[PDB]
């Protein structure tokens, strides 16, 4: 049926049925990463001007109307004729709601068609110098060859100490907080 | 000495935090968990919550896994950690866990420490097949007259205990699990039975009272205690019986003999009832769900009779029912009836009467029968049995002939002689003994008030100055007709001697 | 059983105000220092967990 | 052997209290 | 091809295919499974997965486990090497006796035979039981139910029918254990031993065995019965002989299908039943017939839920068989054995130009007699005997008699109880019947009545008195 | 309908020839229920034939798909094959 | 944290949260209502929003309103100084005599006592009512089950029950009254100020 790399991720839904084949529709072509943009593009102005949003998520209002406005939007940031066609399929099922969904959906993908993998780091206090440069390091032999490491750092003082480090895959809780509550948890419980 | 205890406690709790393959919790509430993540899950597969909390993954959807917890839903907030332990859930199994009281999953909660076990089983093993099964042979001596006599229980049976509530379902399964001490303690390894007892739904006094009587009367000491209390939560409940199903397994499986007591299998299902009901599952009779049948046949199929190639090892259930109104037409009652291989039914007419244990005889029968018993009792309990049939029938009309007023008298007498104390188990002989002594008319000028005495001060007499007769009974097996004139003798010697 | 029951009590008071010190003065325990130890400590996991791949 | 700083100081801290509680005779 | 397995939920497994999909009702072998977990499809899901029901626990399976396509359905030997042997669902041996060394196998799902393959031939067959011979006779031939609750008694007689009728029968016997007591089926496998219906030293056995037991899985319950018929089909078409299929219990095959019916998601029935009970069974049921080709006498107990007749199962039930025994709680609590209802049973051979004139006079007259003391208990149970009148009296002292003289001391049944088992000619039957209609057995005791065979045994027994 | 061939079919315009008008494929079957694509100018109460020669009857006529209840053995009807419509409603 | 009411649909109140969401069972306040207004979380319904039951009645509730929550369940003061006084189901005083000006408060929800900190033996509350004693004997930590009401004296037997225990035992009592009537409540209170159980004027009141 469809051709592409089979499914890059494990991507559900109707939004990301609606995700897989524009993506299928973009790697047939050579226009993948111009709809990715555009589709960034389309989300930083629906999330810029909420009346926009608004106005696409308004059952009273027709689907002419709606498409009119889509068209008219997607003018000016000189877009292709892959996301025109791929919001005019959006608004012909009256879908365009969650319009919101499959750009994340299609945010989902080239994360691993570019193997980047999503890494969150929770940390007692933020910490530079010697920290950031090392733990990039550190995280840099966790991947095969051919894939990056998109990294969010968080703060949260109520960990007392240590780390939470979260992967795509896997999960460890090496914290100085967690450590002591489990073993004070121990200790009640024992003795 | 205590600092020495929190350093094997700090040592022993070492974190291990590697690999670890993990979920999100999605939504917590009604005892259900949904978790995004850990693809490589199997099915019925326990897995462990961030707070300490352990549950068993029940559904493998595609976007997520529904999780069943054991424990309390207020421990476990959105966005929590899940870690699977690469295990189907199973229990800590062994000699270790005599003397102990643990909960449904295997965690000592007496507090006498932690339970030095070397291998844990799983809670869904499915039950041996027609080929390792061999005929029930072997007597299970549960100490009660009335038992003993006319529903005789053999191990590797299944003998339900059926009544309405406060009519001593509880008493008969703990004066059974009482009564197996003089084999305990004896050198007969293959006549030892180890019991266990899981208690389900009821209150955490009863529990504690039920564990002070075992201690007291040292019958602790080759019994489990499975708990799951009425403030414990629906799935703890539920994995109990199974938890203690496979403690038996264990000693089933290794040539030992076991004897398991569910009390009750009523409150199992009406947890199973609410675990079912927030799934979301269809309701079907009295809004319970269509696989509690599969839920106590599953149970309780694997207390079976092993064969001789498969190490001779038994596991005896005694499952408890607690109906409404004396009901045994009920769903639940009708479904373990259908699954067990007898009955003893508990009459609350009879309770409100004094008579105790108030087994009502003509409900309570044993599919098994002769082969549960040894050769003197079964030769005293068929004229027991024929002479109670007599009296039901005689009594039925009558409320005369000389031979009628005989047979009311007879079984009054009968009727009165298996009359038992609570807490206090007869050895096979005594009953045997006092069995006799019913039916062979030894009792026709004694007053029904005075059988009771009579009873205790003849099991003085006997065990006074009359070895050598249970060293004859002991020696034949059964009573031959010269040992019958020989005891018809010394029993007339002693009413004579009591009263003259 | 009147001397084993407040013995028993005595221990467990001493144990209860042990506990209750021992998380305090953890709590008490921690110097920037031994923190950044820690913190290095935790990378040089996390980095040898990398490499068990 | 790749013992944790946390196990450590808790031995650490036990080891002290018990030091203390021997200077303090036993005492609370 | 090869599939994977995708989900897993209770007994139903969900696997997928790359290239082809396997048709319904394909047995499938798991790999990397040793004990042979078959799964059968049941309904393509869509997107090239299907869907299974496990003939086996599914415990141990993981997500993406190969699992084969044997391109045909469950296939299962037939012949006479089946005779004397122990079969599960999928048609191994389990009587430890070595592999079924035969040449023909067959599918265990079939098309029932058409509407031109019937045979209209009701010919009565005695079985030696005063309640059954009298008032509900069976068929030479024919599906015969025997419907009854928790412990009223139908596994005893069941082992009655088969002493009294597979033993001096001379073509042929399949029994198919469907959810019952694996004690149950040890003892009817050694009972078969001593009595010399099956030989382990040679040929000449006479009866071949196929159990699925409550143990098993919803899935392994719900096809064994198919198994069972699918030997007696063999016998019956490819060697024209004359088959006693016998049956224990149909409930456990229609009970296991409606226990995966949540996991299929299906939308449940009344009573929380599948939706689909109705054409199943019915789809089951039709493969049990007699043919031109052969004959089929087959006996099946069913067991009621909750004491229950309206419940759908034994609805349906009802209208799939000809004759009907329905065994009573309440007659069983008075002592009579076995406790057969008289006014609930239906045979569709009591007919008067069928099974004799006398014999269908006698049975509506004792049928009369008996709704006239069931309309009459209401009175009795509140004013008493003294209340009725002389004709009731007579009404009520001869239905009394009719009602011990129903019950008949069982062969099979001695050890419960120690009475010698009697065999009643029915010549005998509708004699004594006859008598006790007549009023010519008024001046007896009516315990001279209870557990006793012949009318001659009353005589023996009230003279003794 | 939105399926995977109809959105791959949509998006570049392809116009697929198969005329569903006066025949369909059928969506999904089971239990004696067929849901069909297709089937344009298919009438309530009418009568189709399926590729095995089958016949069926079409009672909910929805946007989306056409209810066809199927008069036999399911076993027989797969998915994504041709219905044909008859034209006609049951005649005896 | 602080979180903004979502949806408000009879007693049931959608509460969101931008921050760490408070744990089953507990108690948030209401910051713009003037009578005290408690809500309980049930159930985490996902997306950081919690699902409450109110403690109280919705009518000015707007979306968007300000919820603190307080970090516990319900908390309400206890001690003697509520004894003679009558406080709601949050623990404010619905008597009009002031506040109860406790230093100690213990939340509503709490686990069962443990395996080990039961009881093994039973014991026999005594409360000096003759039949009571003999027939039918209370037993110490026990739930008894009183039948009957209207003219039977209910009202005057759990007063004396009342005045038994705190005058034997020296133990105080309890009354909560679950959906009882206002006019039963009123007399109920006025009756247990006449009897003695409830004193106005000194610290001597029982219940
Ligand atoms: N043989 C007996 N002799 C004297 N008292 C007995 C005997 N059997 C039971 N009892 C008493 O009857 C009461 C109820 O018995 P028990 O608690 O065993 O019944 P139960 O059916 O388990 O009740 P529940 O429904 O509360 O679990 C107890 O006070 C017990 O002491
Ligand atoms: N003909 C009979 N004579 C004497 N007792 C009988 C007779 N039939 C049944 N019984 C009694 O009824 C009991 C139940 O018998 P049986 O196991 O055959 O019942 P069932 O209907 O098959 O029960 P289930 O549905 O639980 O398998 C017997 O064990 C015996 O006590
Ligand atoms: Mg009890
Ligand atoms: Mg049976």
């Amino acid at each position: 049926a469809t051709q592409l790399v089979k499914a890059p991720i494990q991507v559900f839904g109707i939004e990301g049925r609606y995700a897989t084949a524009l993506y299928s529709a973009a790697v047939k072509q050579k226009k993948l990463e111009a709809v990715e943009k555009d589709l960034v593009q389309l989300n930083a102005s629906l999330k810029k001007f909420p009346r926009l949003g608004e106005l696409l998520k308004n059952p009273t209002l027709s689907r002419q109307l709606k498409k009119d406005a889509i068209g008219s939007m997607l003018k000016e940031q000189k877009a292709v004729d892959l996301t025109s066609n791929f919001l005019d399929l959006l608004t012909e099922n009256n879908r365009l709601k969650m319009v919101d969904g499959v750009i994340n959906a299609f945010k989902t993908i080239m994360a691993a068609h570019r193997g980047e993998v999503i890494c969150e780091v929770t940390s007692a206090k933020p910490l530079d110098e010697a920290a950031r440069k090392d733990l990039e390091v550190a995280l840099k032999g966790f991947l095969k060859p051919g894939q990056n490491i998109k990294l969010t750092l968080k703060t949260d003082p109520a960990i007392i100490g240590g780390l939470v480090v979260s992967i795509g895959d896997r999960f460890v809780d090496m914290s100085i907080g967690t450590k002591i509550k489990r073993y004070t948890a121990a200790l009640k419980t024992a003795v | 000495e205590i600092s020495a205890v929190l350093e094997e406690k700090i040592l022993g709790a070492a974190p291990k935090e590697n690999l670890e393959e993990t979920g999100r919790v999605l939504s917590i509430g009604d005892g259900i968990a949904r978790v995004y993540g850990l693809k490589n899950i199997q099915a019925e597969e326990m897995v462990e919550f961030s707070s300490g909390l352990k549950g068993m993954a029940l559904n493998l959807e595609p976007d997520n896994v529904g999780i069943v917890v054991f424990g309390n839903d207020k421990h476990i907030k959105e966005g929590d950690i899940v870690k699977r332990t690469g295990a189907i859930v199973d229990v800590p199994v062994g000699e270790e866990l005599l003397g102990r009281v643990v909960d449904a999953l295997g965690n000592p909660i007496d507090g006498k420490g932690p339970i030095g076990s070397k291998t844990r089983q799983r809670v869904g093993v499915k039950a041996p097949g027609i080929i390792p099964r061999v005929s029930v042979r072997e007597p299970m001596q549960t100490g009660m007259k009335a038992v003993d006599s006319l529903v005789p229980i053999g191990r590797g049976q299944r003998e339900l205990i059926i009544g309405d509530r406060q009519t001593g379902k509880t008493a008969i399964a703990i004066d059974a699990i009482i009564n197996q001490k003089r084999f305990n303690d004896a050198q007969d390894e293959k006549k030892k039975l180890y019991c266990v007892y899981v208690a389900i739904g009821q209150k955490r006094s009863t529990v504690a009272q039920i564990v002070k009587r075992l201690t007291d009367t040292d019958a602790m000491r080759y019994t489990i205690v499975v708990s799951a209390t009425a403030s414990d939560a629906a799935p703890l409940q539920y994995l109990a019986p199974y938890s203690g199903c496979a403690m038996g397994e264990f000693f089933r499986d290794n040539g030992k003999h076991a004897l398991i007591i569910y009390d009750d299998l009523s409150k199992q299902a009406v947890a199973y009832r609410q675990m079912s009901l927030l799934l979301r599952r269809p309701p079907g009779r009295e809004a319970y769900p269509g696989d509690v049948f599969y839920l106590h046949s599953r149970l309780l199929e694997r207390a079976a009779k092993m064969s001789e190639s498969n190490g001779g090892g038994s596991l005896t259930a005694l499952p408890v029912i607690e109906t409404q109104a004396g009901d045994v037409s009920a769903y639940i009652p009708t479904n373990v009836i259908s699954i067990t291989d007898g009955q003893i039914f508990l009459e609350t007419e009879l309770f409100y009467k004094g008579i105790r244990p108030a087994i009502n005889v003509g409900l309570s029968v044993s599919r098994v029968g002769s082969a549960a018993q040894t050769r003197a009792m079964k030769q005293v309990a068929g004229s027991m049995k024929l002479e109670l049939a007599q009296y039901r029938e005689v009594a039925a009309f009558a409320q005369l002939d000389a031979s009628t007023q005989q047979l009311l008298s007879r079984g009054v007498r009968l009727t009165e002689l298996l009359k038992q104390g609570q807490y206090v188990p007869m050895a096979i002989e005594d009953q045997v003994a006092i069995i006799y002594c019913g039916v062979r008319g030894h009792l026709d000028k004694v007053e029904p008030s005075k059988i009771t005495k009579f009873e205790k001060e003849f099991s003085q007499h006997i065990k006074t100055s009359h070895r050598d007769i249970l060293d004859t009974i002991a020696k034949e097996g059964q009573i031959s007709p010269d040992t019958d004139a020989k005891l018809k003798k010394v029993v007339t010697d002693f009413l004579s001697t009591f009263q003259a | 059983d009147y001397h084993l029951e407040t013995e028993r009590a005595q221990r467990q008071i001493k144990q209860k105000n042990m506990v209750d010190w021992i998380v305090r003065n953890v709590m008490k325990s921690i110097t920037p220092e031994q923190e950044r130890l820690m913190l290095s400590k935790c990378i040089s996991d996390l980095k040898a967990m990398s490499i068990k791949a | 052997k790749a013992v944790d700083p946390i196990q450590k100081l808790f031995l650490d801290k036990i080891k002290e209290y018990d030091q203390k509680s021997k200077a303090a005779g036993g005492k609370l | 091809s090869n599939g994977q397995i995708t989900a897993v939920i209770g007994a139903v497994v969900d696997v997928q295919f790359e290239d082809q999909l396997p048709p319904i009702l394909n047995a499938l072998e798991v790999q990397g499974r040793s004990p042979r977990l078959i799964l059968e499809v049941a309904q393509h899901l869509g997107e090239n997965t299907v869907r299974t029901i496990a003939m086996d626990g599914t415990e141990g399976l993981v997500r993406g486990q190969n699992v084969l396509d044997t391109g045909a359905p469950i296939k299962i030997p037939v012949g006479p090497e089946t005779l004397g042997r122990i079969m599960n669902v999928i048609g191994e041996p389990i009587d430890e006796r070595g592999p079924i060394v035969t040449d023909k196998f067959a599918a265990i799902h079939a098309d029932a035979p058409e509407f031109v393959e019937m045979s209209v031939q009701q010919e009565i067959l005695v079985t030696g039981i005063k309640v059954v011979d009298l008032l509900a006779p069976y068929a030479k031939g024919g599906k015969i139910g025997l419907f009854g609750g928790a412990g009223v008694g139908k596994t005893v007689l069941i082992m009655e029918l088969i002493n009294n009728v597979a033993k001096a029968h001379g073509g042929y016997s399949v029994f198919a254990g469907v959810g019952e007591r694996t004690r149950e089926g040890n003892d009817l496998y050694h009972e078969m031993i001593e009595s010399g219906v099956i030989s382990l030293k040679d040929k000449t056995s006479k009866v071949a065995l196929v159990y699925g037991q409550m143990n098993e899985p919803p899935g392994a319950r719900a096809r064994v019965a198919l198994t069972g018929l699918t030997v007696a089909e063999y016998f019956r078409d490819q060697e024209g002989q004359d088959v006693l299929l016998f049956i224990d219990n149909i409930f456990r095959f229609t009970q296991a299908g409606s226990e995966v019916s949540a996991l299929l998601g299906r939308i449940p029935s009344a009573v929380g039943y599948q939706p689909t009970l109705a054409t199943d069974m019915g789809t089951m049921q039709e493969r049990i017939t007699t043919t031109k080709k052969g004959s089929i006498t087959s006996v099946q107990a069913i067991y009621v839920p909750a004491d229950d007749l309206t419940d759908p199962a034994p609805a349906t039930t009802f209208a799939h068989l000809d004759a009907t025994t329905v065994l009573s709680r309440a007659i069983a609590e008075l002592g009579i054995y076995p406790a057969v209802d008289p006014l609930d049973s239906t045979s569709r051979i009591l007919d008067p130009n069928i099974i004799g004139e006398e014999h269908y006079n006698i049975a509506r007259g004792v049928q009369k007699i008996l709704q006239d003391y069931k309309s009459l208990q209401d009175i009795i149970a509140i004013l008493g005997m003294d209340e009725l009148s002389e004709e009731d009296k007579l009404i009520v002292s001869r239905a009394r008699k009719i009602q011990r003289f129903l019950s008949q001391p069982f062969q099979v049944a001695e050890v419960f109880t120690g009475h010698a088992g009697k065999l009643v000619p029915i010549k005998d039957t509708i004699k004594g019947f006859k008598m006790i209609l007549n009023g010519e057995l008024d001046h007896l005791p009516e315990v001279a009545f209870y557990m006793v065979g012949p009318i001659e045994e009353v005589v023996a027994k009230a003279e003794k008195i | 309908a939105e399926i995977s061939a109809v959105l791959e079919e949509k998006i570049l315009g392809a116009a697929p020839k198969e005329n569903l008008e006066e025949t369909g494929r059928v969506l999904s079957i089971g239990d004696g229920i067929a849901r069909v694509y297709g089937l344009k100018n298919i009438q309530a109460e009418e009568m189709v034939e399926f590729s095995s020669g089958l016949k069926g009857m079409a009672l909910n006529l929805e946007p989306d798909n056409v209810g066809i209840v199927v008069f036999g053995n399911d076993k027989h009807i797969k998915e994504g094959d041709i219905v044909k419509r008859t034209g006609a409603i049951v005649d005896v």
